RNA sequence: AGCAAUAGGAGCUU
């Protein structure tokens, strides 16, 4: 029920500009040349260098007016630690097999490279990102 | 007296700022709102008022 | 010369109701309440009490102008529940909490002697 | 009195009693009767010798 | 006089057609007039004593004329420079800059209040940017709620990428902010910004309501966040003070070297310019660059939590020169284009020696306002401020005369139904208006 | 009694009028319960560069805490650092910032607020001495136009530049109505042959 | 003119402390210590008493005209 | 679940820690005690002969600002809900002040202790101007020289601080929570380090400082509130607190009543 | 090569300290006023009424008009009379004054704040403001409600405003002791 | 080249000068030498220079209208009483100015 | 159902 499952190894984390927000860069451990840049809330999901993150991209959390979740219901986000919602604002079907996707998580930005055969299904309107560890 | 002249039905007072007014709204003091007037012809849609 | 009276904050006229309820038709099972002659003291108390109930989906208030002593409150609830009953429930809960607080303060003050 | 024109105006003024410092300042005021007929900004300038 | 009556509202002097505009009435106590704060720019008004005039139309033709030609929403874009004249100002700008920072998050209850505060909210709670472990909204979402849908804006600031490491540039898709701090470059009165776009796409009414939506949301957020400024916001740390004073000392040495070169007759003149005027121009260049460099040091020292820096970065008040003069160096004072003249015999003040051309003698203020001016610097700065006040007082009469003569010269000129531009005699001034 | 629209100033060129008044419970408070008499806007300091205003607030706070009068004579060896040292020795944040709470919610403010005593002045310009409206009233004998003066119940001048602005707006009817029906409109009879106002008219 | 009854900022009653403050000042105690003993702890209350100027003494010197 | 822990308790002030309550509740209590607790204050002054140097409305303002004993003011009625014409005995308290200087040297001070209660809804213990001790001289009202006289008939009525500050039972309600900023509700301005440059709260030692190894908690809400109520002597501190609670209770009961009786 | 003596009426003048400038005694280069003069001023008499005029006639203060001011070298403060040997990042840098090898001062300011007038003397820390704001305060302070006179009750004027509860300022200038701003705030 | 002083006709003739591009900042000289349309162009250039000196931008049509009114009669009509009141318009307009 | 004019001076906001 997910669009892009993968495991990433965090390379650099520039806390830097902000206080609650850090930008991370990570290459997939199983399929290199897949790069991931992602802004994350430090206070909600602190991340250190060389850590290993299971990163999921999904078009839904199921298995239009936001209401707080009950304990009794279940969704895909129940198995993860950090879930964000975003808007795809650029799909770069560019060079030979460089495909860049741009997602805006309320101003927290993400970029995802890789071959076309990995990110072809990532051409949507809105995307969820889920993270473990 | 010809290029410019004094006119009736005018008012003047200090201005203040109001974050809660709309852009095309002006807040008018009650005393000025009662001193100034508008002539409204009586018709069959506004006679009760 | 244009200053209104300082007692119109609290003295209710005879032609002005204390409370007036209208429904918000845009979203289901929501109501708009205007409290006349009240201010942040009651509004914030009620808002933060109601915001912690599971069955309350939306609750908010505003004082559109500081020079007028009223506030308006939007409250939505789930399908089965009615926002009015939740409003009475919140009022009763705050009343009970204040009664317990008063009882404990009086006992503590007596013990301090 | 009959030569009010060609005579200096404003040589005497009503003492300002709005507040005490206003009175103290009015009693120490000075006026150069250059007049406003003329846009020479030079005599209006704070000058070194004013120190 | 009753609510929603159109009345003509006016402040003198009425320099352009947007100094007198028609407003809708709302009756209030407390004998002042009340204005929304975004219309204070076309009137050139503020709230420190000003008075404005109100004219009541006495017939239906004049009511309709006011409401359909002079109404405030219709004057947002001006023909003077084909750009908007009303913008977001003076606290909503600073607050929206703070609110649309990348690391600004809002909990559910404050989000709920801000949504209810929006007059045009459609009753749909936006999904939070973060869903786990705690629902958090970013300020960009709450500001995008204010913007109407169907608006697209894109701006690049110094070649930023679509991933915007600095959170610069601007991207708006269907009325939602993807990245970019919202500051003067987006909600100001400049051309091509958000206000101009909404005016051109949606009309004057929706553009007028945009001001109110943004003002209300940002004002609530700033009320519950807070914003202040103190004596500490003008203070730079010790290392920056060392850098600033070193730069000023280096510039003083440079000026002393220029003086030595001029006195031993080895300075290189410039075309159409005397040796003394060349010396003065070079010294003025050096001291202006000294002040600019010290200001740059002070600006780099300021943290992102510095309140002066936040106000400057938002563009709502102050600029880099203000920071420089408060924290680093007031710099050189000019009277009538030159440095401080030798009002005494061969000196500026009787505390100096004869023929002393050093920066301090001829009106260089080495201190900042925070540090305090010396009596000499105080007097020189007083001369400069007096020159400014005289200029403001004296040029306005020439300007008003010029504008009256221009109006009388051009008062009878109208575009006619055949496209031509003719005067009252019927004579052609242009065969097509604006040539387009 | 001071009200909305009265003009007040501090001793550093910082003039302003009252925009609104809040009661004791509505105003922001510090943890000691101190509330301000007056809340001015931060955007008046940077471009006006009235640093003396902030320095004088800090000195006044220290003087009121230690029970003496601060010396603010110009061109003395006093510094902001010494004042901040005194203030910190008195148990307050050395830069005059305080943690204040929102009066409406009691929640802390995310930003700290520059807080302390300052000497303000009550200027002679009161709104109640300026507010004037006129519907109809006395006219001049000679011109039959509204008289001049607030005290005389006069009217406001619709001068030449107001006419220019109305011309730019293209509001011809409004301009005619300002200059005729809101002012000295009259009726005269002319001779259809000679075009002079030498017509003797007996209307009854 | 005459000592205000309340503190402007917070409303503590200071009108019953002016005479005690003057008595404290006669025996040499400096202003801060006198304000401390009168239990004025907030600087608003302190500046209420510390900055009062008693002008009624000057007004009372002109003979009553009745 | 709500809890109270009194830390200091005397007649004029009470210092207490409030816990297990929402911040809105604590702030509503602070606001109610500041603004909506009824007291008694002079609301109508009648001058018979005032030949003092002070003006009539100056003296009237000062008399209105005089604290009066208001212990029993809750058994009294607002002067706008009584059938009576010009003040009766049950919705008002009438005071008299007579002062006079005889002789041609010295100044006679007119104090608030010179106010004399004449009528009032007995045997209710309302009306008297508040004295700190048995030997208190009260508030300074005016000063008198030779042959100058003051003859005043004051009326005292029931009111709240919303209408006018003279009805406020409280001076300053100190109020704070979370001395160590564990919730990160504030964001400290600093030059070098925010921990050195900011003084500790007076209740810092009442809570454990955060450990260096600790991570931020996003579940913690404010739960302990330290507040110090002070009074002007018109009401006692426990009375101010209890009647603020009761006034809030009756405001909520009024809302509930309107809701139920709107069906 | 001219010597001009003026005894005209209407010349504006101001007092200065007299620095001893005779180049023949160890008393050269410092102020002629000493601690005996201040002791006499506090005493109120000389040790075999001692006021300002006695200082003027003893040759320790003199008056100078604008023309005479052309020929003199005024030290700003009594410390400027001697070059100091500092490095205080807080106190303002007193100007270097390095071009001139040896200063020969003839006068010293009594106090530099005396250049201001009556209205500008109310301003606290006027050297931390941009000059237009000082000018606006100089204009606006004359419109400030206070107590113009203590006999306002036996006077009959067209208009009068009296503040109910005037307060002296918490931050005060030395000049206001002479302007009575603390006596009639 | 830039110069002080003005002699347009003789400098335009000097060999080595681009005779088709010499320009003067005195548009009365332009009118005497180059005609009225070149005078209009020069007038617009001067007005644009004066306004845009400080970074101000006035839309083209306003300055175009101002220079077209000043060159409509074939000669330069100054914005003064000596220019405005020498027109053929009605007496009441001219007197009102 | 009816409240002078002309001057000078000081100020307010640009
Ligand atoms: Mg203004
Ligand atoms: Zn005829
Ligand atoms: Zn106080
Ligand atoms: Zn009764």
């Amino acid at each position: 029920s997910a669009l892009f499952d993968d495991i990433f190894t965090v390379q650099t984390v520039d806390n830097g500009r902000y206080n609650k927000v850090s930008r991370i860069i990570g290459i997939s451990t199983t399929n290199s040349a897949i790069k991931l840049t992602l802004d994350i809330n430090n206070e909600m999901f602190p991340v250190s260098q060389d850590d290993s993150l299971t990163v999921t991209l999904a078009n839904s959390l199921s298995l239009k007016s936001w209401r707080p979740p009950k304990p009794t219901d279940k969704s895909l986000a129940d198995d993860y630690d950090y879930v964000m919602f975003g808007t795809v604002y650029k799909f770069e079907e560019g060079d030979e097999d460089k495909i860049k996707v741009y997602v805006s998580f309320g101003g927290l930005l993400m970029c995802l490279e890789g071959g076309y055969k990995s990110l072809a299904s990532l051409k949507q309107d809105n995307l969820y990102i889920l993270i473990r560890r | 007296n010809l290029m410019g002249k004094r006119v009736d039905f005018s008012a003047r007072t200090v201005i203040s700022g109001d974050p809660n007014l709309e852009l095309d709204q002006v807040g008018v003091p009650i005393s000025i709102a009662k001193t100034l007037s508008y002539p409204e012809t009586v018709t069959q849609y506004n006679i009760h008022r | 010369m244009n200053a209104p009276d300082r007692f119109e904050l609290f003295i209710l006229p005879d032609d002005v109701p204390k409370l007036k309820i209208t429904p918000d038709s845009r979203v289901p099972n929501c109501i708009i309440i205007k409290f006349e002659r009240e201010d942040h003291t009651l509004a914030n108390l009620l808002r933060e009490e109601l915001a912690l109930y599971p069955d309350v989906t939306f609750v908010a208030y505003k004082v559109e102008h500081p020079l007028f002593a009223n506030f308006v409150m939007r409250l939505q609830t789930e399908e089965g529940t009615r926002p009015k009953q939740a409003l009475e429930r919140a009022c009763a809960s705050i009343i009970n909490k204040l009664k317990t607080l008063d009882h404990k303060f009086n006992e503590e003050w007596n013990i301090k002697n | 009195q009959k030569k009010a024109m060609s005579s200096r105006a404003g040589v005497s003024q009503v003492l300002n009693r709005y507040t005490y410092s206003s009175t103290l300042s009015h009693l120490r005021r000075t006026n150069t009767p250059i007049g406003r007929d003329g846009k020479l900004a030079k005599p209006r300038q704070l000058h070194n010798t004013h120190w | 006089l009753m609510d929603d009556d159109p009345v003509l509202f006016n402040r003198q002097p009425s320099l352009h057609k947007m100094s007198m505009m028609a407003h809708r009435v709302k009756v209030m106590p407390y004998s002042t007039f009340r204005l929304n704060l975004s219309v204070t720019s076309p009137y050139n008004a503020d709230f420190d004593g000003d008075e404005m005039n109100l004219h009541v139309p006495q017939s239906e033709e004049t009511r309709a004329e006011l409401s359909q030609l002079c109404a405030v929403p219709l004057q947002i874009v001006s023909p003077q420079s084909n750009k908007p004249v009303m913008g977001i100002v003076q606290d909503t700008l600073c607050g929206v800059r703070k609110m649309t920072l990348r690391d600004t998050f809002i909990e559910y209850e404050q989000v709920m209040n801000m949504l209810f505060w929006v007059p045009s909210w459609d009753g749909v709670v936006p999904q939070p940017a973060i869903l786990k472990p705690k629902p958090l909204w970013t300020g960009k979402q709450l500001l995008s709620i204010a913007i109407p849908s169907g608006i697209h804006l894109q701006r690049t600031d110094g070649g930023n990428s679509l991933l915007s490491p600095k959170d610069n540039g601007m991207l708006i898709v269907d009325g939602k902010v993807m990245f970019g701090v919202v500051d003067k470059k987006t909600v100001g009165s400049g051309g091509g910004g958000l206000i101009h776009t909404v005016m051109r796409e949606k009309g004057p009414k929706i553009c007028a309501e945009l001001f109110g939506n943004i003002q209300k949301v940002v004002n609530y957020w700033l009320l519950h966040n807070g914003f202040s400024i103190g004596i500490g916001d003008a203070i730079a740390d010790a290392s920056t003070m060392k850098e600033i004073t070193h730069a000023i000392s280096s510039a003083k040495e440079q000026v002393q070297e220029i003086i030595y070169k001029a006195q031993h007759n080895e300075l290189e003149l410039k075309p159409g310019m005397t040796l003394r005027e060349s010396f003065e121009g070079e010294v003025s260049r050096t001291l202006n660059d000294a002040r600019d460099s010290a200001g740059r040091s002070a600006e780099m020292n300021l943290k992102d939590l510095n309140n002066v820096k936040q106000m400057v970065s938002a563009g709502s008040k102050g600029s880099f020169i203000n920071i420089a003069q408060m924290s680093a160096c007031v710099g050189q004072q000019m009277v009538e284009g030159k440095r401080i003249a030798f009002g005494f015999a061969d000196r500026s003040l009787p505390h100096f020696t004869k023929d002393d051309f050093s920066p301090e003698s001829k009106g260089f203020v080495e201190n900042s306002y925070l540090r305090g001016l010396t009596p000499q610097e105080f007097f020189f700065h007083a001369m400069a401020g007096r020159e400014g006040l005289i200029d403001t007082a004296v040029k306005t009469a020439e300007t008003g005369y010029i504008q009256r003569r221009l109006v009388k010269a051009l008062e009878d000129i109208m575009v006619h139904y055949d496209g031509t531009t003719r005067n009252s005699l019927g004579d052609i001034i242009q065969f097509l208006y604006g040539e387009d | 009694v001071p009200q909305i629209g009265d003009k007040f100033a501090s001793r550093h060129g910082q003039k302003g009028t009252i925009g609104v008044t809040y009661r004791h419970e509505d105003m922001p408070f510090s943890a000691e319960g101190i509330v301000p008499d007056l809340i001015i806007n931060p955007h008046a300091i940077p471009s006006r560069m009235t640093v003396a205003h902030l320095i004088e607030c800090l000195l006044s706070k220290v003087g009121s805490i230690r029970g003496y009068e601060g010396d603010a004579t110009p061109f003395t060896d006093l510094t902001v650092d010494a004042v901040s040292n005194l203030l910190r020795d008195n148990g307050y944040q050395s830069r005059g910032f305080e943690v204040m709470y929102n009066g409406h919610t009691g929640k802390k403010l995310m930003a700290q607020v520059f807080f302390g005593p300052t000497y303000y002045q009550r200027l002679r310009h009161m709104v109640d001495d300026k507010i004037h409206a006129r519907a109809r009233g006395p006219v001049q004998v000679l011109t039959r136009q509204p008289v001049e003066g607030r005290s005389r119940d006069g009217g406001l001048r619709f001068g030449e530049m107001e006419r220019d602005c109305m011309i730019a707006h293209g509001a011809a009817g409004f301009l005619k109505e300002r200059l005729m029906e809101a002012s000295d409109a009259f009726r005269v009879h002319v001779c259809g042959i000679c075009g002079l106002m030498s017509v003797i008219a007996n209307l009854k | 003119m005459i000592i205000p009854v309340r503190c402007f900022s917070c409303g503590k009653v200071v009108g019953d402390k002016w005479d005690a403050y003057l008595r404290l000042l006669e025996e040499g105690k400096q202003e801060g210590d006198a304000l401390d003993e009168l239990k004025l702890k907030r600087y608003c209350c302190r500046r209420m008493v510390l900055t009062h100027v008693d002008l009624i003494e000057k007004f009372l010197r002109y003979n009553p005209l009745e | 679940e709500p809890k109270v822990n009194i830390i200091n308790a005397q007649d004029d002030e009470v210092e207490l820690m409030l816990s297990d309550v929402n911040l809105s509740l604590a702030n509503s209590l602070r606001r109610t005690m500041l603004a909506e607790v009824p007291t008694l204050a002079i609301d109508l002054v009648e001058i018979k002969m005032n030949t003092s140097v002070l003006a009539d409305e100056f003296i009237s303002h000062r008399l209105g600002l005089i604290p009066l004993v208001s212990e029993d003011v809750e058994e009294m009625k607002y002067s706008r809900d009584c059938t009576c014409e010009d003040y009766c005995d049950e919705c008002s308290v009438v005071l008299e002040l007579s002062a006079r200087h005889e002789g041609e040297e010295g100044t006679t001070d007119v104090y608030s202790s010179s106010l004399i209660k004449v009528s009032g809804p007995g045997n209710l213990n309302v009306g008297e101007p508040v004295r700190r001790d048995d030997y208190d001289q009260g508030i300074l009202l005016c000063k008198l020289r030779n042959h100058q006289e003051l003859n005043i008939r004051c009326i005292a009525k029931k009111g709240i601080a919303k209408e006018h500050a003279k009805w406020s039972p409280c001076s300053a309600i100190a109020f704070e929570y979370d001395p160590h900023n564990k919730l990160k509700h504030t964001d400290f301005w600093f030059e070098v380090d925010a921990k050195k440059e900011w003084p500790d709260s007076k209740y810092a030692t009442w809570e454990e400082p955060p450990k260096p190894g600790e991570v931020f908690d996003y579940k913690a809400k404010p739960n302990r509130f330290y507040m110090t109520v002070e009074t002007t002597g018109s009401l006692k501190a426990n009375q101010v607190f209890s009647r603020g609670i009761k006034t809030l209770q009756e405001k909520l009961a009024n809302v509930l009543f309107e809701l139920e009786n709107s069906r | 090569r001219e010597f001009k003596i003026f005894t005209d009426v209407g010349r504006v003048y101001r007092p200065l300290f007299i620095v001893e400038d005779d180049e023949s005694k160890d008393n050269k280069g410092e102020l002629r006023i000493t601690k005996e003069h201040i002791r006499k001023i506090q005493q109120g008499y000389d040790d075999d009424v001692y006021g300002w005029s006695s200082l003027v006639t003893s040759g320790v203060i003199e008056y100078v008009d604008g023309e005479e001011e052309e020929t003199i070298m005024i030290a700003m403060t009594p410390e400027d009379l001697q070059t100091r040997s500092l490095n205080d990042t807080a106190k303002r840098i007193k100007p270097e004054m390095s071009t001139s090898s040896h200063h020969t001062f003839t006068h010293c300011e009594i106090h530099p704040s005396m250049i201001l007038g009556v209205a500008a003397s109310i301003i606290p820390f006027p050297d931390h403001n941009q000059s237009p704001r000082n000018t606006y305060q100089s204009a606006m302070g004359k419109q400030a409600m206070g107590v113009f006179l203590t006999n306002y009750n036996v006077r009959m004027d067209t208009m009068a405003n009296i503040l109910y509860y005037p307060q002296k300022p918490l931050a005060k200038t030395q000049a206001m002791e002479y302007l009575k701003f603390r006596e009639l705030p | 080249l830039e110069t002080d002083g003005i002699n347009l006709a003789e400098v335009m003739a000097v060999p080595g000068v681009d005779s088709s591009r010499t320009y003067s900042n005195s548009f009365v000289e332009i009118l005497s030498v180059l005609g009225i349309e070149a005078t209009r162009s020069s007038l617009y250039k001067e007005i644009l220079n004066v306004i845009a000196f400080d970074g101000s931008y006035v839309n083209y049509r306003h300055m175009a209208l101002l220079v077209d009114v000043m060159t409509s009669r074939g000669y330069l009509m100054a914005i003064t009483r000596h220019g405005i009141n020498r027109a053929d318009t009605g007496a009441l307009m001219r007197c009102s100015f």
